[PDB]
């Protein structure tokens, strides 16, 4: 179906071809030095995503999910109007609010569950 | 059952931003020579892969008006134009006093252009020979604020320096694609009526934009695209009447431009090593430059671009007219074709004007006939501001012929006076942004936002 | 043995040391817009190969056996063959025809295996 | 003999013509292949190649 | 000009010949300058004739 091809289709529908948009991230090619500029910028925004991913834990990525709990507060809405037909970039335009928010839980979440990875190991 | 947190990478979503789009072009251009053509000096080798690709189930608010890729081929273009500039010579020797002949014909018409001698300095910097070249009159001014019928000068040399094209360059539009970065989407509307803002209920995603034509024109919009089922009026508020209306029309409107005269190729060494160019004799006899256009086809044109001015203004009456006035530059439908600057009066092609009868299209008598305008020639141009404002346009020796396909015009409606029922459009002139805007309404960039979040029934088995 | 000792030895015995030339493809020193250029473009290439890694599966790469199973229409030898006494340089000579099909296969069974780390994780 | 052809340069007098040796060398995912098979014809196989 | 007595803080009033628009026209021309940019032209001596 090509890059966009699951634009518009179901949630569920969307979350499945998901290598094939990942996969179009990084490209290039240039005349002068304001396309390089594009280039290195592409290059960039590629490793701050990957980056961000890592810090979350979700390393060799795609799918992912996590223990940061859904406060009730972030969607009040119900499980399948939301994943059987709702598409990703109207879901967008009802969760864009509070993602910057769930981000650090995100993080710190990593942090707490390495603490474990650390001791438990160390006692075993 | 509970709900936590999970990511998903490589989702769809999008936010238009900016972004520098590169130039692209198809593989035949790039064995060629330095700036020749400009379309692959600073390209790349396009690919018509990977081919159109539809959204089934979309809405996205494209403009026309509100977009930033035109201010992107704007800048491009002029820059790229100014690098262009830079290995020709420039003409520095030739601010000197012109002294000029008087030849002169009565009665009927003549077309005369003046036959001027100078001295020049030749290879040897203290040594100089007399010289002649002709040059149009458009060019030339007089010199001295005294009275002196002989004595001129080049129009330029009280404003800036001045440069000569270079003779291996071409001013040819080849077409250009411009497309996107990695991270970043062009969004094409595909529904055939989109007043130009606004939603479109069917939105296509492509790699790379259809081959624009970098074409200069003022009045008439020249070879390019083509509407796809009826004409379509589009502007960014009709409630102004000082903006400019943009008309892209459905059918084209041949025309065909020629310069008779056989004029001849004169060189002039200037300089250690460097020459300048101009005409010679001109041979044979001396005749008038002009463009024709089919009368019949042009009435068709403006009765249905009238039929869709009445959508807007249905019980008054739309009545062409002249342009407005000002200077050569912008009163004349200037085009350039064949390499030769022509500028035409386009006063036939707005003479009349549909009266709300539309008059009938059929059986023509003679579709054979014609409406000619004619034209004048210049050699210095004045194209954008600013960006070596100059560009003296060597001559071509020949008789040259022009031949291309109208597309669109540009209109203005005039300011009303005394509540006026009969209210008139005319020609309009405009910067090159309103020129470009016919050609890249279609698309909009986004970019990709490959992250998201959303609730999901499993945890991670730490 | 240094960057391309391996080249020309067993593909058993050049399919270790891997990482001695995994660790050249990075580096970069320039002068001048072309240079930067071939820069940008080797960190370019080295990401898009790790990338293609991670779409399999294979991230925290060097060594990774897979699933998708080996049609025997893309080889038709014998594995002491082709293990002990081929190397790795004239064995790209006997399957570069393949492998090119062979990464779109390998990309759709990573994505089936993270249906399963999905729908299973979710039912416990 | 010039100013017929083009404009023409003096050499400026801090630089010099003299022949400081060059190394030419790849960048990072290339590598240089050298024969070592000191009767090499020029073109066709060495049985010695070196990196 | 010359002042006498006191103290003066004057500048040279200076022509000199310039081209015009014109390659192979000039006219005459003046401007002030502030002495240290201004300097005796001829090694020889003259006390009009003086140079940037
Ligand atoms: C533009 O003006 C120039 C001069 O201002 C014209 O060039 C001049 O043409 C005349 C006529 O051919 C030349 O004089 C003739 O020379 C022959 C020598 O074979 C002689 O037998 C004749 O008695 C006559 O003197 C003259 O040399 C030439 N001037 C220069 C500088 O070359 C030119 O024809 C004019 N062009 C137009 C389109 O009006
Ligand atoms: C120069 O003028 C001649 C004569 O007007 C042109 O020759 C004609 O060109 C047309 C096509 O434009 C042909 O259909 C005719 O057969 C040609 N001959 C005649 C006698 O008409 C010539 O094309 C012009 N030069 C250019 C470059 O257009």
């Amino acid at each position: 179906l090509g890059f966009l091809g699951a634009a518009g289709s179901t949630m569920g529908a969307a979350s499945m071809t998901l290598t094939v948009q990942a996969r179009n991230l990084l490209s290039g090619t240039v005349w002068g030095i304001k396309q390089l500029q594009a280039r290195v910028l592409a290059v960039e925004r590629y490793l701050r995503d990957q980056q961000l991913l890592g810090i979350w834990g979700c390393s060799g990525k795609l799918i992912c999910c996590t223990n940061v709990p859904w406060n009730s507060s972030w969607s009040n809405r119900n499980l399948s109007e939301i994943w059987d037909n709702m598409t990703w970039l109207q879901w967008d335009k009802e969760i864009s609010n509070y993602t910057q928010i769930i981000y650090g839980l995100l993080e710190e979440s990593q942090n707490q569950q390495e603490k474990n990875e650390q001791d438990l190991l160390a006692l075993d | 059952e509970n709900l936590w947190v999970t990511v998903y990478y490589g989702v769809p979503v999008w936010k238009e931003a900016k972004t520098t789009l590169f130039c692209a072009s198809d593989a035949r251009a790039y064995e060629k020579e330095v700036h020749n053509v400009w379309a692959t000096h600073a390209c790349v080798p396009t690919d018509p892969s990977p081919q159109e690709l539809v959204l089934g189930n979309v809405t996205e608010n494209f403009n026309m008006w509100k977009n930033d890729m035109v201010d992107q081929m704007h800048e491009d273009i002029i820059s790229l134009w100014d690098q262009s500039l830079k290995p020709c010579v420039k003409l520095t020797p030739l601010c000197v006093t012109l002294i000029c002949s008087n030849a002169t014909v009565k009665n009927g018409t003549v077309e005369e252009m003046k036959n001027c001698s100078f001295n020049t300095t030749t290879e040897i910097r203290d040594k100089e020979k007399k010289e002649y070249a002709l040059f149009y009159k458009p060019d030339i001014v007089p010199l001295s604020e005294t009275n002196n019928t002989s004595e001129y000068r080049l129009i330029n040399c009280n404003t800036s320096a001045c440069t000569q094209a270079c003779p291996k360059v071409t001013f040819e539009p080849i077409p250009i694609h411009y497309c996107a970065p990695a991270g970043y989407a062009i969004l094409k509307c595909n529904d055939e009526t989109f007043n130009g803002t606004g939603p479109c209920s069917n939105v296509s995603t492509v790699q790379c934009t259809h081959g624009i034509r970098p074409v200069v024109s003022t009045q008439l919009l020249l070879n390019g695209s083509l509407a796809e089922k009826e004409i379509v009026i589009r502007s960014e508020n009709l409630t102004n009447n000082a903006k400019i209306i943009i008309v892209h029309l459905h059918t084209p409107v041949e025309i065909v431009c020629t310069r008779p005269n056989n004029n001849t190729r004169k060189s002039v060494r200037i300089g250690p090593g460097q020459t300048f160019y101009a005409t010679g004799d001109i041979i044979g006899d001396i005749k008038q430059a002009h463009c024709n256009i089919s009368e019949e086809k042009w009435n068709d044109t403006l009765q249905k671009v009238g039929i869709e001015l009445q959508k807007h203004f249905p019980n008054k009456t739309i009545k062409y007219n002249q342009s407005a006035g000002g200077d050569m530059e912008i009163t004349t439908h200037s085009f350039n074709c064949g390499g030769e600057f022509f500028y035409c009066n386009t006063s036939n092609l707005f003479n009349g004007t549909y009266n709300g009868t539309y008059i009938s299209t059929n059986s023509s008598a003679n579709s054979t006939s014609t409406i000619t305008l004619q034209c004048r020639i210049k050699q210095i141009i004045n194209m954008w501001q600013g960006v070596g404002r100059c560009m003296y346009a060597p001559p071509i020796a020949g008789n040259i012929t022009c031949r291309s396909n109208i597309t669109g015009l540009l209109l203005t409606r005039d300011g009303g006076t005394n509540s006026n029922e009969t209210e008139t459009f005319r020609p309009a002139g405009g910067d090159m942004r309103d020129n470009w805007r016919s050609e890249l309404y279609k698309y909009k960039v986004v970019k990709i936002e490959p992250l998201g979040v959303a609730p999901t029934r499993c945890k991670r088995r730490v």
